DNA sequence: CCTGCATCCGAGAGTTAGGGAACCCAACCATATG
DNA sequence: CATATGGTTGGGTATAATGGGATTGTCTCGGATGCAGG
């Protein structure tokens, strides 16, 4: 929704914003026509 | 005004022909990168 | 050179350390004939356009 | 065609060093017996 | 010491800004100054470029590196003309000296500008450097006598200048500004169509929303003569060994089997 | 004035294989065609 | 050799606008060097 801070107006639109890849039942995805698949990274955990 | 430039097996490699994909330019859902008419693949067992 | 020649009799060690470095390039200049004012590019060179195609 | 190989000569990839020492304001040259200067490029890059 | 932003900002921040008294007057100087050349340059005959030349030499001083020989003797000529002459002359002088403390003042106006054009080619100095090219156009161009404010027409130089600059420089294939801009067409219509759409849009597509004279070849000839080289250096592989030219092959050298087949057709 | 003492910066860190984002308007040389 | 077409290139827009955007888990070693004491 766009919203004019002075007249208060409102203009609502639903947008396309692209394609999300999908991963498939048995876990990996399928890109540009090759299997592909997501490698999980272990790293320092934030905090104090 | 022509010559080959054909494709031929590898050497070390061949075996039975089983399976032929031709891609064009324009069937449905193929995006061939920009001057490249067809494709064709080849599946040899 | 000169200057640096009698830089060399001073006691201290690190100022005659100094003033021998200083020498080597000095010497290595007058030696090789080299202009030092080449140091400083005015024409750059140019790699043929097969070497970076 | 059946004779033994011959003599080999200075291999491309010097040339190629060479040529980026130039690249670097660096005067590279190759040298005889007697200090004259011997053209490895065979005279193609003489102007 | 490093980040040259950092420095040419402080160097920029160093020059304080102006109020519109100021901007009026140097405005009034530059043209007086301009006008009075003119009337040097009609009064002792020689060329216009040449009296600016001189006399912009003479007031940058021996600091900034024709010959020193023409200068002083044309300077010379021009300090004997009579009274109500040299008069000009001073003006003229005085106009440069404004020309030059406007830009030196205004110069912020071209980085605020420039700002907003990063990722696109050029790096943010370049972009800088060519909106202080235009800031010098708007300058040399700009006529006070409207009575507006000096920055509403320098944007629109700076602005001009910077895409020319873009537009010229961002390829390395140069590719001419027309087709360039022909290109920047061709990619907006197809996001707007893609958005539209749902979808990628087909060839066919773009070439209708383009308009008359465009067909899906020649959209596919646009795409490919839009197409940027790669690097022979772009690395292939995790470890720090393989580069893309490594697999690419010489086909302008004549190979062994070539060159034996040359010399025994020969024999 | 000398000296030592942390301090900063720069240069190293095995081989082979396989891998891959403004738009418009008008003048002007270049090239094509006869 | 003589044009005629597109492709190429230079010039122009007038409310006002005025200082940018990332930074991060090695380890040792050797020389250059600024700072402290005597
Ligand atoms: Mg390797």
């Amino acid at each position: 929704q766009l919203i004019h801070k002075d007249t208060g107006l409102i203009k609502e639109d639903e947008v396309f914003l692209g394609h999300i890849p999908l991963m498939t039942e048995d876990g990996s995805f399928i890109i540009n026509g090759a299997d592909r698949v997501i490698v999980s990274q272990i790293h320092r955990s934030p905090g104090v | 005004d022509v010559k080959d430039t054909s494709l031929r097996v590898p050497p070390g490699e061949g075996g039975i022909v089983v399976r032929t994909v031709r891609l064009r330019r324009g069937d449905p859902g193929v995006e061939l990168k920009p001057g490249v008419r067809e494709v064709v693949r080849v599946y040899v067992a | 050179e000169k200057e640096l020649l009698e830089e060399m009799k001073h006691p201290s060690r690190a100022r005659r350390a100094k003033a021998r470095k200083r020498l080597e390039v000095v010497r290595a200049f007058l030696d090789s004939g080299n202009r030092p004012e080449w140091m400083i590019l005015e024409a750059v060179p140019v790699l043929p356009p097969d070497l970076r195609p | 065609k059946g004779e033994d190989v011959p003599e080999p000569s200075v291999p491309e990839s010097f040339r190629v060093l060479v040529k980026e020492l130039q690249a670097l304001a660096l005067d590279v040259q190759t040298l005889d017996e007697k200090d004259n200067p011997v053209d490895i490029f065979e005279g193609l890059a003489s102007k | 010491t490093s980040d040259p932003v950092r420095q040419y900002l402080h160097e920029i921040g160093q020059v304080p800004l102006l109020t519109l008294e100021e901007e009026v007057e140097l405005a009034r100087k530059v043209e007086e100054g301009m006008e009075a050349i003119k009337k040097l340059s009609e009064i002792t005959g020689l060329d216009p470029d040449l009296i600016r030349e001189v006399v912009r030499a003479k007031i940058l001083g021996s600091a900034r590196v024709l010959d020193p020989k023409t200068v002083e003797e044309i300077d010379q000529k021009l300090k004997s003309l009579p009274k109500e002459h040299k008069r000009y002359l001073h003006i003229a002088r005085e106009g440069e000296a404004a020309r030059q403390h406007l830009i030196e003042a205004n110069l912020r106006l071209v980085v605020s500008i420039a700002k907003k054009y990063t990722g696109r080619g050029l790096s943010f100095l370049d972009l800088i450097q060519e909106g202080n090219q235009g800031l010098i156009r708007a300058v040399e161009k700009f006529e006070y006598k409207r009575r507006f404010k000096f920055s509403t027409y320098a944007t629109w130089w700076i602005r001009q200048a910077i895409n020319r600059a873009i537009a010229d420089q961002a390829r390395t294939i140069r590719i001419p500004v027309h087709m360039v801009e022909t290109i920047n067409k061709l990619s907006r219509t197809a996001r707007q169509l893609q958005q539209e759409l749902g979808r990628e849009p087909t060839y066919e597509e773009i070439a209708e929303a383009m308009g008359p004279g465009w067909d899906a070849k020649r959209v596919e000839e646009t795409l490919k003569i839009a197409q940027e080289p790669v690097s022979l250096e772009t690395p292939i592989g995790d470890e720090k060994d393989s580069f893309y030219g490594d697999f690419i092959p010489d086909e302008h050298l004549p190979s062994p089997v070539d060159a034996a087949t040359q010399s025994l057709l020969s024999e």
